[PDB]
């Protein structure tokens, strides 16, 4: 129950139940470009002259109309990365409160459903200071300073105990199950049949149909909290990393050509916002030109991370003296672009 | 001691040519034009540069009345009223001229006499009277007066009230006639001494008002001292089964629109005091002794009293478990029969020192007592009540 | 008694007036002068491949 | 005109002599290097800074 | 010339009907987010209100206009759009016509607010936008048609339909998803009131238990008064505590949040100069401005 | 209010001198200090099993 | 006035507008070199996303069900391989000169022939321009890689177009000599500049 | 508004320390309360000694009601001889448009209407002192106008408490935590603010709103289905807890319900007198701000565009 | 402030309940204003902290 | 000194996430290249940069 | 100063548990039964000391 | 702080070290200058001894 899982995870205790794991980090990186002699061919125009009378003053406002045409059949110039700057994203933690969401309808009883939001936000970080307001987006609590950089929001999806940890050994989805567009062919409902259906399994695992029972499937619980139609968050600024996934609506709508989607993640809109505080809902106005990996491919990276803290300390000597699996306990060591890097 | 003529010369020289647009726009000015009956307005009597107000077209008016008036006083009262306005205008009376000819302002000075027998200087308000039966083209023009009051009588009582129906138009500055009807020309936004007459021999005109309805509360108040003013549009109401008041006056004050409101209940509190009291006739009772008070900060104490789920309201089965309570109200002197006195955003005067007079004009052979104002700017708003 | 203020010296930068042809990366475009790009409409520009 | 003649480059270059120093490129610009125990600080009471 | 104007750019792909459309939309009120020379139409959109994932509905469209500002287009070019903003643009022009979507008439004289398109359309194929023009409808009208809606909405938990101005009649009825777009602001309606009409009742425990008529005037008068006889008229001076005290300030917020959005200030006054007064459907009205 | 390791400190009744009636009025209160004796008045989140 | 106080006042006020004239007139042929930046990253595509796609068209399209999808995993592969490359494996002047070749023949020679060839002193004209950032150009300098010629020869006229519906470029050559870098990569000069001191030198601007 | 606009000037008196000469140069955009709209006025005409009342100095709460019997100005340049300000209910300029710098903690968005506050918050109380004339200049602080709102509602349900022998200090905006600076507040006007409420109070009580009361079990009701509703509520209305224990029902039959509308009358009274209040308490939000080159937060700390707000 | 968190270590509230409170044991030994020390002329390295 | 010229380019205004970096790169930075010849000398294509 | 933080010593609770550490860290274990180590994160950390 | 003071001599004749501003004068608040002049109402010239 949602009130009984409550104390069982103060005590300690493990319900039967299992978790992924999922956040998103901004890497700024320096870069290198490379063009072959006439790659675009560019017109200016003649400017304008104007005026604006206002506050004690006048303004005037050069403009000028400048246009641009790509000359080359085909890939003219290269975007080179290079080396790391800053993880400008602290890899921290932060449990997301759905408290913000106030899209579900509560329990009955107002004696119950009271005494969990006081002892969810209370005294929680990421929880609101003034309790929601009936139309508007809620409020995070200004933080009195900063450590590193804007702390990642860590969300927590149902799993089963028992899935294989090699499905997170390398990369994948948390989803269980791949999703568009470019796995699918040619037919007008292929992008849902990579999504629901479930007589054919998988393109990126044929061994088996799914890896979580509770996503991949249409009414998922996996899918229901997340669905981008279905409308639990949006009064909730705080960013969802699992919103570029589970919104089955984003996939349908997408270009298919990989002669054009190469070009789409060498600049892409990002879901996140710098200067915000913590990582937030990106402003109307305010688009950042970001290479996205995540957004092409549908799969996520695993970082190095275990469970004991000792068997942990085998990774620091390398990547093969380190041991995966102890009776219990865990490892998993990363698959990433960033794995021989020193972060 | 030739540079300093030249300068002078030079300066005027420049002053002239440098003008930018011709010194087409230098005053900022907006002019309006309507056709309209010469029915409840003589132009040719009420001179340039007096107010003018707007109706609503009366075909809405008689059923208004039968949706918004408080329970108990009459409904048709209004419409009959009316019919007896039209009757006596002797002209428009068929009804049958339709988009056409609507008869829809109100000159200020018809406006004064309607009103006349509720102000204070009765022989002031007479002597307005007078020309309004004398100086307008028109027969029998007193009874038009008789049943233009009493339809505004009729407007109070059948509560379709006239703040609601009467609006800002804006002040006249020349006028062509015809038999019945009057292209009406009139400046609704800008400074009033901008507005170009016509004619050569008689260049810009002034605000004349009479001076029954204009009052400065620079005097009951005792605040001297130089300053700007707004000038206001206030009425006057006396609700009652009684044949009930009516006024308009024109208020020069250095207030805010935000706070006139403590200033007209100095003055008029005495009209206030009374609209709560009656105009609730016949607004039945209901059985004395049947309203009982709050539980809510007595049941809130006991945690033994019954209470209600989200799950159990709307049955039946805890409908009769929990506090059972019937509000009335059929008794309640509510602040829409509370109403009174009623203004709006009329125009200011950018003048240190407003300029006010008192003058005697005819208007022939009639003289009237007329305050006239000087270097108005007209800025309309929305009405307020004060209830 | 003999007191007074001073200034010493008044320092100003200088604004470089940067032609794009003084970069070398203006080899990456052909970079051609409308007098009038406003009141155009059509902006197609045929290939024959 | 923007920008004129500067009052500190209207004066003269000054008489100038030789002096014996080390002088060492690095990068692009030549770096002038100075170690001072001989010079100043030797046989005094003032530590070196 | 010193006349302020806005450049809309549309960016290139129209159909020629679509164009057309656009050709026909000449006096309109558009909204838009911030006072500037060029700008891109994809702000002008009715896809650019949004939050979610959810288009915003009649409460948030009352919340934007404030936010938004608003403009009326003026000559449109196939290039781009040219429109004028009304609170800067119009102070030293004076004049603007502007083209009715309003079933109602318009005298001379009137001020004009507008209402989202909520009385009861165009949208672009070619360039994956909607269009929504609200409505400028008169002011003494605006707070009356409002509020008949929210009449009938509490109807849903005698006509309301019967509204004549100016000799002509309306039907608000004319149907399905206008009322349940409108179910935002009922709610809020009877969430102010209801708790408007619970802390006076605490306050006062005895406003309805009074006696009728003569002495809840008697208690009227003194409170409306202006003698310094004020607090001992008022106010009525574990086991928990009503907490009417924090109750009275996010009632005041939310009584003060729905003045903003019900006040529907008179931005637009028409003055008819040189032709009839009465203004009628589809046809364009000059427009002038407070000075 | 956890400040002191050889002192707790709570919230108590005010203007008491104890002991002390059967059931003291709910007053405002304040913090009063006692003396922690031994190493297991320690809290266990401090000192654990 | 006639007095000298009003006529000094001039010379404040004329070179007030002199100041921000020649900022301004200067800011917009920056106004180009800040979009030439802008339209090229919307364009181009990373490095780790092409190497496979090259190996993929030259064999054609063969556009089948399967024969597409191989390029996915040669893209995933690639990409967690070579996405960053200097950090990654740095000190070791083998594989980064392989890596600088892969930037060089990861572009078709795009049409068309200009008339006004960016030639240099004695030598062949450029055929292509790197844009790096500062600290990475003095590592590539130091190490890596030889600077040669500085001087080059740089077309000044603008291309002119005249309105007649169809109208034809005039170009005019007026080559002068401009202080530049030159390396030499493979088979074919390229221009290598880090635009930090000479563009965006205190502004309140990103470097894209 | 005239064609050229109406500007005043506030002369200096020539008793002047050059470092309070200085000091009026920092406040080249601020907001100056006039008593009136007179042409030519003088400094102790508006700095806080004559702003006082009659041997009584006026508290936070109570100095709301010195404002809106006054005209706010703001000055727009700091002359060697006088202040040139502009008045605000007056047509504010030719161009329309003024610099407003933000003495305020918080920052301002576009679109947003501004009312001004006193200073109230604690640490940036700040006051400008001419000590050669021995003046002291309070000046306003300007704010969003639901923040104005919340501001006067957390000052008059203070003096509330104090008619009767816990904790209302705290604001959030923007996620920022903020409290305020108040130690009394004087009797006389606490009566006028409260006067001012309770006949908006009762004035929104009509024949209609006891049939709305009905609606009470059907909204506690709906809040268990749909969240939007769970957003009203927030456990700290009285609805909740007075839905949990009175269950209404309406009365019948209303007297002439065949030509009037009840729910409709109801709500109109209820627009013009509750609705209304947050403009009766302070003062009118009289600007809104539209920045030219588009600048959607205006930071603390700076000017910003200025057009008037109906 | 503990109803916030530390910037440093964002996961909990202190690392020591001990120090890092108001009125704690760390504290009135090694405030400077408190003054257990002082006249001591041996340092105390944290009378910096 | 070496963070912050890779700063005060770009961003003038301190947004608050971006100066939380520069305290960070202050001490990744120093504890590497606080003392240099003690820590990694004898090696010249290192010390040359 | 700057920081307000403070750096670890090579230190461990056992002085036979410490000889890991002169081979140098990456064959220190740090843990046994009850006692621990914690290696040093100093600015001094690769010069002779 | 380094203090160069006068302990014997005229109090005018110490340079000062600025040459802007030469020899200086003695500054004693009025709360403490008492003269014995007036309380004992001896007037005429002479020379006085501070005390």
């Amino acid at each position: 129950s949602p009130v009984a899982l409550h104390h069982q995870l103060k005590t300690g205790l493990h319900p039967g139940f299992g978790f992924t794991v999922v956040r998103q980090d901004r890497f700024v990186t320096e870069n290198v470009l490379f063009s072959e002699r006439a790659s675009e061919a560019y017109f200016l125009g003649q400017l304008q002259v104007a005026r604006h009378e206002t506050g004690g003053g006048v303004n005037f406002t050069l403009t000028q109309p400048r246009g641009n045409v790509d000359l080359g059949v085909g890939y003219t110039a290269v975007v080179a990365t290079a080396t790391v700057r800053n993880p400008v994203t602290d890899m921290g933690n932060l449990p997301q409160n759905f408290y913000l969401g106030r899209g579900a309808p509560p329990l009955l009883d107002n004696a119950a459903a009271v005494y969990l939001r006081n002892a969810v936000v209370a005294g929680n970080r990421l929880g609101p200071a003034q309790p929601v307001p009936v139309f508007g987006c809620a409020q995070v609590p200004r933080r009195a300073g900063m450590d590193h950089g804007q702390d990642a929001v860590c969300e927590f999806i149902a799993t089963p105990v028992s899935t294989d940890v090699n499905y997170f050994r390398r990369p994948c989805n948390p989803r269980g199950r791949a999703a568009g567009g470019v796995y699918a062919g040619d037919k007008e409902g292929d992008v849902t049949a990579l999504m629901y259906d479930h007589g054919q399994s998988d393109p990126s695992r044929a061994f088996a149909a799914t890896a979580n029972p509770w996503a991949s499937q249409r009414f998922s619980y996996g899918d229901l909290l997340y669905n981008g139609a279905y409308h639990l968050n949006g009064a909730s600024p705080v960013l969802s990393p699992c919103f570029k996934f589970f919104t089955s609506a984003d996939i349908a709508a997408k270009h298919r050509c990989l002669e054009r989607l190469i070009v789409e993640t060498g600049s892409a809109v990002s879901t996140a916002t710098a200067a915000s505080d913590v990582q937030f809902k990106r402003p109307p106005g305010c688009r950042e030109l970001v290479e996205d990996p995540c957004g092409l491919f549908q799969e996520a990276y695993p970082l190095t991370c275990a469970s004991d803290p000792a068997l942990l300390r085998s990774a620091r000597n390398g990547e093969a003296h380190a041991r995966e699996t102890h009776f219990a306990q865990y490892l998993v060591y990363d698959a990433s672009p960033l794995k021989g890097l020193a972060l | 001691p030739n540079d300093d003529t030249e300068q002078a010369l030079d300066k005027i020289l420049r002053g002239t040519m440098r003008g930018g647009a011709a010194l087409i726009g230098s005053p900022r000015h907006h002019l309006t034009r309507q056709v309209i009956l010469t029915d409840l307005c003589q132009p040719n009597a009420d001179r340039a540069g007096t107010l003018l107000l707007a109706l609503r077209h009366p075909a809405d008016l008689p059923h208004l009345a039968h949706q918004r008036a408080p329970p108990g006083r009459q409904t048709e009262r209004l419409g009959e009223a009316w019919g007896q306005l039209m009757e006596a205008t002797a002209l428009g009376s068929g009804r049958a001229e339709s988009g056409c000819t609507r008869a829809g302002l109100v000159s200020f000075n018809f406006l004064v006499a309607a009103c006349a027998a509720s102000y204070d200087a009765r022989d002031a308000a007479d002597a307005v009277r007078a020309h309004v039966t004398a100086n307008y083209r028109g027969t029998r023009v007193g009874a038009r007066l008789d049943r233009f009051s009493e339809c505004l009588r009729a407007m109070v009582h059948t509560h379709v009230f006239p703040h609601e129906v009467m609006r800002f138009f804006g002040g006249l500055v020349s006028w062509v006639t015809q038999d019945e009807l009057a292209s009406v020309t009139a400046v609704c936004a800008g400074p009033q001494e901008a507005a170009h007459t016509g004619h050569p021999g008689r260049p810009r005109s002034a605000v004349i008002l009479p001076a029954c309805a204009f009052v400065d509360l620079d005097a009951e108040l005792g605040l001297g001292g130089p300053g700007a003013a707004f000038l206001y549009l206030v009425f006057t109401y006396r609700q009652r089964r009684d044949q009930e008041l009516c006024c308009v006056y024109v208020i020069k004050s250095q207030l805010p629109p935000r706070g006139l409101e403590p200033a007209l209940e100095r003055l008029f509190g005495r009209l206030r005091i009374t609209n709560t009291i009656h105009g609730t006739e016949d607004m039945t009772p209901p059985a004395p002794n049947r309203n009982p008070d709050f539980p809510l900060a007595g049941l809130a104490a006991n945690p033994q009293t019954p209470r209600c789920s989200a799950g159990q309201v709307t049955n039946p089965q805890f409908a009769d478990r929990l506090y059972r309570w019937q509000p009335d109200l059929r008794g309640r002197p509510t602040a829409r029969t509370c109403t009174y006195a009623a203004f709006a955003e009329l125009g200011m005067m950018p003048e240190d020192s407003p300029r006010c007079l008192h003058r005697t004009e005819r208007f022939g052979a009639v003289s009237v007592p007329v305050v006239i104002l000087e270097g108005v700017v007209w800025r309309p708003g929305e009405w307020r009540a004060c209830a | 008694d003999v007191e007074f203020d001073a200034l010493l010296g008044s320092y100003c930068n200088t604004l470089s007036l940067v032609r794009f042809l003084e970069l070398g990366l203006s080899v990456a475009c052909v970079c051609t002068k409308f007098p009038e790009l406003a009141y155009m409409n059509e902006g197609r520009v045929q290939f024959e491949v | 005109d923007l920008n004129r003649q500067t009052l500190d480059e209207l004066e003269s270059a000054p008489q100038t002599t030789r002096v014996r120093a080390d002088l060492v490129s690095i990068g692009e610009k030549l770096i002038f290097l100075e170690a001072l125990e001989k010079r100043i600080y030797a046989a005094t009471n003032v530590p070196y800074p | 010339a010193d006349g302020f104007e806005t450049d809309i750019a549309i960016p290139s792909g129209i159909s020629r009907p679509d164009a057309a459309a656009l050709q026909r939309c000449e006096g309109r009120v558009v909204f838009l987010p911030t006072i500037r020379r060029q700008l891109t139409l994809a702000d002008v959109a009715h896809e650019s209100f949004v939050s979610g994932g959810v288009s915003p509905d009649t409460l948030g469209l009352l919340l934007a206009y404030r936010r938004r500002f608003p403009a009326v287009i003026t000559r449109v070019l196939p290039t781009r759009i040219v429109a004028c903003p009304l609170d800067v643009g119009l102070t030293h022009a004076g004049t603007v016509n502007l083209r009715n979507t309003s079933p109602v008439d318009l005298c001379n004289g009137d001020p004009i607010s507008l209402v989202p398109p909520v009385f009861e359309d165009v949208r672009l194929d070619s360039l994956d936008l909607t269009l929504r023009f609200p409505v400028p409808l008169p002011s003494p009208l605006a707070r009356e048609i409002v509020a008949r809606l929210v009449a009938r909405g509490i109807r849903d938990l005698p006509d309301l339909n019967v509204l004549y101005y100016n000799g002509s009649r309306l039907s608000l009825l004319a149907l399905g998803p206008v009322n349940a777009e409108l179910r935002s602001l009922v709610l809020n309606m009877v969430y102010s009131i209801t708790e408007g009409t619970t802390i006076i009742l605490t306050l006062i425990p005895r406003l309805f238990a009074l006696s009728a008529q003569d002495g809840y005037v008697n208690a009227l008068l003194q409170m409306q008064s202006v003698t310094r006889e004020a607090a001992q008229l008022i106010h009525p001076e574990g086991e928990r505590r009503l907490p009417l005290y924090e109750a009275l300030v996010a009632w005041l917020t939310h009584a003060g949040q729905l003045g903003d959005t019900l006040a529907l200030a008179p931005v637009v006054r028409v003055c008819t100069f040189d032709g009839a007064a009465v203004v009628r459907s589809g046809d364009m009205a000059p427009v002038i401005r407070y000075p | 209010l956890e400040l002191h390791p050889a002192f707790d400190f709570f919230v108590g009744v005010a203007d008491v001198e104890l002991p002390g009636g059967d059931v003291p009025p709910a007053g405002p209160g304040e913090i009063q200090a006692t003396w922690r004796v031994v190493n297991g008045n320690l809290p266990l989140a401090l000192c654990p099993a | 006035d006639g007095t000298g106080i009003s006529a000094h006042r001039q010379l404040r006020a004329i070179q007030q507008l002199a100041r921000n004239v020649q900022a301004v007139l200067g800011a917009f042929e920056r106004g180009t070199a800040d979009q030439m930046l802008h339209v090229l990253l919307e364009k181009a595509p990373p490095l780790a996303l092409l190497l496979p796609m090259q190996r993929y068209l030259d064999n054609g399209r063969l556009a089948t069900r399967v024969a597409r999808a191989t390029l996915v995993a040669e893209l995933k592969r690639s990409f967690c391989e070579t996405s960053f490359f200097l950090g990654k494996a740095g000190h070791r002047r083998e594989a980064v000169e392989a890596w600088l070749v892969d930037l060089t023949t990861a572009t078709q020679p795009s049409v068309a022939v200009p008339r006004l060839t960016h030639a240099d002193t004695r030598g062949r004209p450029v055929d292509g321009v790197l844009v790096t950032t500062a600290p990475i150009k003095q590592r590539l300098l130091q190490s890596f890689l030889k600077v040669e010629d500085t001087e080059a020869d740089v077309p000044v006229t603008y291309g002119e177009m005249v309105l007649n519906t169809l109208d034809e470029l005039e170009s005019a050559p007026q080559t002068t000599r401009v202080r530049a870098d030159l390396v030499s990569i493979g088979e074919k000069l390229i221009f290598l500049e880090a635009l930090e001191k000479r563009i965006y030198a205190a502004t309140n601007v990103p470097y894209p």
